[PDB]
DNA sequence: CTTTAAAGCAAACGGTCCACTTGTGTTTGG
DNA sequence: CCAAACACAAGTGGACCGTAAGCTCCTATTGCTTTAAAG
RNA sequence: AGCAAUAGGAGCUU
């Protein structure tokens, strides 16, 4: 789920760099440095609110190197799943022992063992997909699934989910 | 919150020895690093003597934030403290 | 002195060192609050925007 | 709070003599007409003799020299001790202005009265050993300078700047605004690690040094011992 | 060997061959085995006794 | 910039905090058990895992790896193991405290004698230094020979109503008096005792006494697992080019176990009752002086070469020792020294360098566009001839030796790479003579290159210094910055130093000869 | 070998005023090292894999809150000692109060 | 590298069971504080954002930097372009399609008319703006927490709510 | 004040601090028989106001514990009857700037 | 009958701090 | 108002820790001996 | 592209 998050990024600038739009630099640096980035300990960060207003402030010369530090402060949205919170997708592939589904910036799978019993896998319909009496499961498709477990990767991370349960699945 | 109003500023309005030491030595360090140069560069190639031409000159862009013994600190610009 | 006696009152009784002194910047190779390590020198943006506009970053 | 390399040993002319000397060397009375200014120094001598609007100023000077003697004299240097470390060295300075506008030929001096009293008064009103509106900070600023004005004052007397010295407008001038910088030069600075150079300053001579005197005794004093010898 | 400690030390020094009269010097050598550890000047002090 | 790049902030130390290690971070720290003392494997080649050369440990040897961080002998820092005593043991630096606290709680509930009914000690608690505080509450509390379960209708305040021992000490073993009603029955307090004494401290009069409930707990003054530190604190050496003789704290650890197996071999069959002690003891005394051997009153664990053995305390004090001879004073790099001779020709603020010191010690300098010509020059001439220069530093660290180096020719200086040239006139470098009794001992001079390898001095400087020409000799500091260059120069340079304000006079004058030709 | 920089030369660096050159004497010019921190307890216990570019505390069970700090190595040599004495030196990066 | 406001949490010697997250039983982690703070450090009550007001942010914020970088001079597969980087046009282009398919209100009208509605826990309070429930027993099933507070009103509020949802 | 002559014994001491919201304070007769507030080393002591305190410590940014100290039981403190917290003020002679005003704080 | 490896075994004078000894005072209870 | 025993106050003996700075060279020692086991 | 430690003794300049 989203959450509008507070957090920083310190920077270093080299001296060669020390001219008279240097702050629109450091902007654009910023940009491109979180716009897409993975953290463990937040989420994903999709956007920044207010992206070219932010204060880069005054930095300091460090003793020794002559880099420049920024505390760059600015409020941002960042989007976290949680164990056991339902999410809405659409599915992205499929496949005998499970689909994927596309949550938020990401892509959740969903195993066999945790799928409604009446939904029956089929590799020969035009188009293949999961089909049942009165469940249909078929690309482009919503659904409503819980997140059961998000292991955390620094850079991707991935979410497995579970259908099983009432008031979810196919909608 | 700990920075003060430029009109409250209670300090010396002279760079100190310590200060215009370091500062020198920080925009020596900088020009050393192919960092661009504001004054005039006539004859000279030490960075130092560059930073010292520059210093004179009031061309040197930094910033003196002096710590007060309770925490909070003021701000002055090098070119507006007077050089002796 | 007293090197080894002091330090351990100081962990029985988990003393906070808030490292402002010489001597404990000194022994950890950092910049004392002291002489030319008494201040900080920042980056002033007022005076540098004066710059001609081909000095910049690409 | 100054710099402790910056003070040299000056004589306060204000303490040592009879009141007769200070009388005679600070003294001055415009209607009076042999006491006054010797005519042969300034320009406007006769425009002098008989004003009262002058005499006035002339009378707070003097007293508030009265007042730096009765000062030094009773609470500072009891003992009559008048050549102390100080900063800016003002014989020197007064020297270098002489020097530099030749002040020979004794010429018809343009340096008014009412214009050396208010000089003298706003360059006491101008010494910054703190700076700061509030009262306490007035306060330490006066105590801190209040030995300097004294010496100051001592020295920058009417009578004494206009015969001893023969000053002129240009050289007045001079004098203030050098006394200004050089006395924002004797200030120490922030960030000064005064105890270390203390530290040092005390401990070197201990290196070249029935009353307990020397090493013995500065080990008493500083290990700070319930009996001695 | 084992008791090195709480024994005197320096009681044999190699015999010093910088020039003749080193030699003659150190094979006359005398030493008090006061140690350095108190301050008494007393000890080292040139007395009427010595000459 | 000589680190391998690692993708953390770097930042300075702004708080140190101390405090106990307990026994579960100690066991959580760790990367491997330590219980087999026999330091090789059976004398077979990579020695025995679980002993005291465990590689989990780190790697001390320059072709090998760390099995626990995978990084080379220049970044590894060393990783402690731990090794689980059989009984527990007295932190050696701790029996004072561990006495104090038994005379000041009750040895039965693990409750303090006196509340805030007294008001005295009521108003001793509200002392917010832990060591005052702890002080102003022992010296009343240490007298309530009970735990009075009435504070001063029947109101109880919890108190049991045991009577308290008279602690004392004899040597490591704290002895603790009971004067029953006669004959007072004094037993001995072992460390698992009053360890489990220490554990029923509640929180809060944990903080009464003045420790603390997240970095020192009391019990943690008990030591029950020991660390075993990596081998870069406790380093082998060679001695005739085939031979290694551990140091002393391996042998030390090695002991210990030994110890601690004797305990495992008492526990586990007839023991009675005067070889147990015994073996603890033995394990107390091993522990002991591994952290302290200068313990007043009883002997010091020897070598077999007679000497005592180097324990961590006697590491960490005196002129020697670790905070005076390697942190507020260590050697440096860039220095150096010899005889100084007298120059009546030189300015006040110059050194006569001699050139073969002036070729040794070096200088780097940035590459930029004003001085690409001169050390392009200085590249060609070489380190054998003046000026040349020494090493090339590339932008990520690599150097450039330029004596082994056969195609000197062949080499084009890049844009903010260093080269370490020579020294060279007019650099400022500090001199120094010994002893430096004031700030103008030491003084920053400007370089003038000789021969006839001693340093020159202008004879006025002689004095600050307190020099003369008959034998001495004097240190150069080489600064290896554009900061401390300009530091030097803008604050520590001769001229500057000319008056002093140790007696607002100068120190420098005319002398010696000058003087007597004037007048 | 290299000439010492006793504690009288300290004090007269410190008398001058010259912290940059007393840190460049200690540091740069001697036993200058990186070590990591952890965090939140705030131990030398960071086990660190540069090359995989991965850190981990074990006993705070933390892989994402650690700093690297350049201390003298004897200074590391030091804590290392002292935790070897079971006292526990907790280098912070940061004032809480 | 990427921090907050979530600063020291230094060791004290206990542990935490209560660490696990389960959203299910408001347990979310130590980032989400019931009182948060703000970057001058003053006292702020945390934010649970529904998808309408974190849609309509998203939007303004890109359609702001969009007028800044062309000096002051309509689709989100296009608004999503303003980013850098080809996987953050990806990763922003995937979450404001999701929010298109999504968003019950499509306006700032009936996004400020929920706020007043509502402003009880700011996490439930925007699951409720995000997830339709048709009577209680979905909320008081699907979130278990309605139960021990005893100020439900979920009937006529959501009642409202789906009256104000747009049609699709 | 009480005034005594030989010796006040810590038994009847006790009682001298806890008979708030009164003070007692004693002095022995022998002491007073010079005031000590007249001796040429010892210069004029003032203890000031509570709002002449709290402007000492705004115009300096200081806290209380950062002041130069005063002992309760300072001779001097003792004839001034200062209570912990309060603050002298104290004008003496200054060879390097004539007049130099000190401020000490109450243990 | 000889060689190698591992384990065990010897005989200077000053001062801050801590509480046991020596001493004085209370205030219950008649 | 006065007798008393134990609550409460110092005086006193004897424990630890440290003793300028920097530098040079040479020289010796780095565990040893006895018993037991294996080829 | 890699030159041990610990001790004692004698010295140098203050
Ligand atoms: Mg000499
Ligand atoms: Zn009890
Ligand atoms: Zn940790």
């Amino acid at each position: 789920m989203f959450f509008l998050k507070d957090l920083s990024l310190i920077l270093t600038l080299h001296p060669s760099y020390f001219g008279p739009q240097m702050n629109q630099y450091l902007r654009e640096k910023l940009l491109t440095d979180v716009e897409g980035t993975c953290t463990g300990q937040f989420g994903y960060i999709v956007t920044v609110l207010d992206g070219m207003n932010i204060d880069v402030g005054k930095g300091r010369i460090i003793p020794g190197s002559g880099s420049a530090e920024f505390e760059v402060k600015y409020r941002a949205v960042v989007w976290k799943p949680f164990k056991g919170e339902v999410v809405d997708a659409i599915v992205s592939n499929v496949s005998p022992i499970g689909f994927f589904a596309d949550v938020g910036p990401l892509n959740v799978f969903v195993s066999t063992r945790l799928i409604p019993d009446n939904l029956v896998y089929n590799p020969s319909n035009s188009p293949p997909a999961y089909m049942s009496n009165d469940e249909l499961i078929t690309k482009g498709s919503k659904v409503r699934l819980k997140v059961v477990g998000t292991r955390t990767d620094v850079n991707e991370i991935y979410a497995i989910g579970s259908i099983k349960e009432d008031f979810l699945g196919a909608i | 919150e700990l920075a003060i109003l430029k009109e409250e500023r209670t300090t010396t309005p002279y760079l100190t020895k310590y200060e215009r030491a370091r500062i020198l030595g920080t925009r020596a360090l900088q020009i050393s690093m192919n960092a661009p140069v504001l004054v005039d560069i006539e004859g000279e190639t030490d960075p130092l003597q560059i930073a010292m031409k520059e210093l004179s000159q009031r061309k040197i862009p930094l910033v003196i934030r002096r710590y007060l013994p309770d925490g909070s600190y003021e701000d002055w610009g090098c070119d507006e403290l007077i050089v002796d | 002195e007293e090197t080894v006696e002091i330090l351990f009152e100081a962990g029985a009784a988990a003393e906070l060192d808030d490292c402002r002194g010489v001597s404990e910047n000194v022994m950890l190779g950092q910049l004392a609050p002291m002489g030319t390590g008494a201040f900080d020198v920042m980056i002033d943006e007022k005076l540098l925007t004066s710059l001609p506009a081909d000095y910049a970053p690409t | 709070g100054l710099d402790g390399t910056q003070v040299e040993r000056q004589t306060i002319d204000t303490i040592p003599g009879s009141d007769k000397a200070f009388h005679k060397r600070y003294y001055v009375d415009l209607m009076d007409e042999k006491n006054s200014i010797k005519p042969d120094v300034i320009e406007y001598a006769a425009d002098i003799l008989g004003d009262v609007e002058l005499q006035k100023e002339l009378n707070s000077e003097y007293e508030q020299l009265v007042s730096d003697r009765k000062f030094l004299r009773e609470i500072v240097f009891v003992n009559g001790d008048h050549n102390w470390p100080l900063p800016v060295n003002l014989r020197r300075i007064i020297q270098n202005a002489q020097q530099i506008f030749h002040l020979d030929r004794a010429k018809a001096s343009d340096l008014t009265i009412p214009e050396i009293i208010h000089g003298v008064r706003d360059l006491c009103k101008k010494l910054f050993v703190l700076r700061g509106e509030n009262e306490l900070i007035k306060e330490a600023q006066q105590n801190a300078t209040s030995l300097f004005q004294c010496l100051v004052r001592a020295r920058l007397a009417t009578r004494r700047i206009l015969e001893e010295f023969r000053l002129n407008r240009d050289a007045f001038e001079w004098v203030l605004g050098t006394i200004e910088a050089q006395f924002q030069r004797s200030l120490v600075h922030p960030g000064e690690m005064v105890g270390v150079i203390a530290a040092q300053s005390i401990g070197e001579p201990a290196t070249q040094m029935n009353v307990t005197l020397g090493v013995p005794r500065l080990k008493e004093i500083l290990n700070v011992a319930k009996n001695i010898k | 060997q084992k008791k090195a400690m709480s024994s005197r030390a320096g009681v044999s020094q190699v015999l010093n061959r910088y020039t003749y009269s080193s030699t003659l010097s150190h094979l006359r050598r005398t030493n008090t085995p006061i140690g350095r550890d108190g301050k008494l000047a007393k000890p080292r002090q040139l007395h009427n006794t010595h000459w | 910039s000589q680190f391998p790049y690692s993708s953390a902030p770097l930042r300075s130390v702004k708080e140190v905090q101390f405090g106990l290690l307990s026994p579960e971070e100690i066991r959580a720290i760790s990367v491997v058990k330590i219980e087999y003392p026999e330091i090789m494997d059976e004398s077979r080649q990579r020695p025995r895992e679980g002993g005291l050369n465990d590689p989990k440990l780190g790697s001390i040897d320059r072709n090998f790896k760390c099995q626990t961080c995978g990084e080379g002998m220049a970044e590894c820092p060393g990783h402690f193991g731990h090794m689980e005593l059989a009984k527990p043991v007295f932190h050696i630096g701790f029996i004072p405290k561990i006495k104090k606290v038994c005379e000041c709680i009750c040895m039965n509930c693990g409750k303090l004698l006196l509340d805030e009914t007294n008001p005295t000690m009521a108003q001793a608690i509200r002392i917010r230094d832990p060591k005052k505080r702890f002080n102003a509450v022992w010296q009343l509390c240490k007298t309530k020979m009970v735990c009075e379960a009435d504070a001063p209708k029947v109101v109880s305040r919890g108190g049991c109503g045991n009577t308290q021992p008279v602690v004392r000490k004899d040597g490591m073993k704290l002895w603790g008096t009971w004067k029953k009603s006669a004959q007072p029955e004094r037993k001995l307090l072992t460390p698992g005792e009053i360890l489990n004494v220490f554990k029923h401290i509640s929180p809060e009069d944990c903080f009464r006494l003045g420790f603390n409930e997240d970095y020192a707990r009391p019990e943690w003054m008990i030591i029950t697992v020991l660390p075993v530190p990596p081998p870069q604190v406790r380093p082998s050496i060679a001695m005739d080019e085939t031979t290694q003789g551990q140091d002393d704290l391996t042998h030390k650890l090695s002991d210990i176990l030994k110890a601690n197996i004797n305990v495992q071999k008492l526990e586990m069959d007839g023991s009675p009752q005067h070889i147990i002690n015994e073996v603890e003891q033995l394990l107390q005394f091993h522990v002991a002086t591994y952290m302290d051997n200068d313990i007043a009153g009883q002997p010091q664990a020897l070598q077999k070469s007679g000497r005592p053995v180097k324990a961590i305390r006697a590491r960490l004090k005196g002129k020697e020792g670790r905070l005076r001879g390697n942190l507020m004073g260590k050697r440096v790099d860039f220095s150096a020294r010899t005889v100084i001779s007298g120059d009546p020709n030189l300015e006040l603020d110059q050194v006569g360098v001699p050139i073969s010191i002036a070729k040794t010690l070096s200088y780097p300098e940035t590459v930029t566009q004003y001085n690409i010509h001169r050390l392009t020059e200085y590249v060609r001439n070489g380190p054998n001839e003046h000026p040349g220069a020494k090493y090339v530093i590339r932008d990520n660290g690599d150097r450039i030796d330029l004596r082994y180096h056969k195609r000197a020719g062949d080499i084009v200086l890049q844009y903010g790479w260093k080269v370490e040239r020579h020294l060279m006139d007019d650099d400022p470098v500090l001199f120094n003579r010994q002893p430096s009794l004031h700030k103008m001992s030491m003084m920053a001079h400007r370089v003038k290159v000789m021969p006839y390898s001693t340093f020159r001095l202008n004879l006025s400087v002689t004095s600050p210094y307190n020099a003369d020409f008959d034998g001495d000799e004097m240190n150069l500091h080489v600064p290896q910055s554009e900061e401390t260059r300009a530091e030097l120069s803008q604050l520590c340079a001769v001229p500057l130093q000319i008056v002093s304000p140790q007696s607002n006079k100068p120190v420098m004058g005319i002398v010696q000869d000058t003087l007597c030709g004037v007048r | 070998g290299g000439l010492r920089f006793g504690e009288m030369e300290r004090d007269c660096m410190i008398a001058h005023g010259a912290a940059g050159f007393l840190k460049e004497r200690l540091m740069e010019a001697s036993d200058a090292f990186r070590v990591h921190v952890c965090g939140i307890c705030g131990l030398m216990s960071v086990i660190a894999n540069l090359k995989k570019n991965q850190f981990e505390c074990r006993s705070c069970k933390n892989k994402t809150n650690i700093y690297q700090l350049h201390i003298p190595y004897a200074a590391k040599l030091l804590f290392q000692e002292l935790m070897a004495m079971n006292i526990a030196p907790r280098l912070y990066t940061e004032r809480s109060g | 590298v990427s921090t907050s406001t979530v600063g020291a949490r230094r060791r004290r010697a206990k542990q935490q069971v209560d660490d696990e997250e389960n959203a299910t039983l408001l347990r979310l982690g130590p980032e989400f504080a019931l009182k948060q703070y703000d970057h001058d450090g003053n006292e702020h009550d945390l934010i649970a954002l529904s998808l309408s007001e974190s849609r309509l942010l998203i939007r303004e914020a890109l359609k702001a930097r969009s007028r800044a970088r062309n000096g002051g001079v309509i689709d989100d597969d296009e608004l999503a372009k303003v980013t850098s980087g080809a996987v953050a046009n990806g990763v922003v282009k995937k979450t404001l399609d999701y929010l298109n398919t999504f968003a019950r209100f499509k306006d700032e009208e009936t996004c400020t008319a929920v706020d007043q509605l509502l402003h009880l826990h700011p996490f439930e309070i925007a699951q409720l703006s995000s997830l339709g429930c048709e009577d209680v027993d979905e909320a008081i099933t699907l979130i278990p927490s309605l139960a021990a507070k005893k100020e439900v009103n979920l009937q006529r509020i959501l009642d409202e709510l789906n009256r104000l949802e747009d049609p699709y | 004040i009480f005034i005594y002559q030989n010796n006040i014994t810590p038994s009847a001491n006790k009682m001298i601090p806890t008979v708030s919201p009164a003070i007692i304070e004693t002095f022995q007769e022998s002491d007073l028989v010079v005031n000590i507030t007249h001796h040429e080393l010892v210069p004029k002591h003032i203890r000031l106001s509570d709002g002449e305190k709290s402007q000492l410590l705004q115009r300096y940014k200081l806290k209380e514990s950062q002041l130069p100290r005063i002992q309760r039981e300072d001779p001097v403190a003792r004839y001034l009857g200062l209570k912990r917290g309060q603050v002298v003020k104290i004008i003496r002679r200054s060879e390097t700037s004539g007049r130099y005003a000190s401020y000490r704080i109450c243990l």
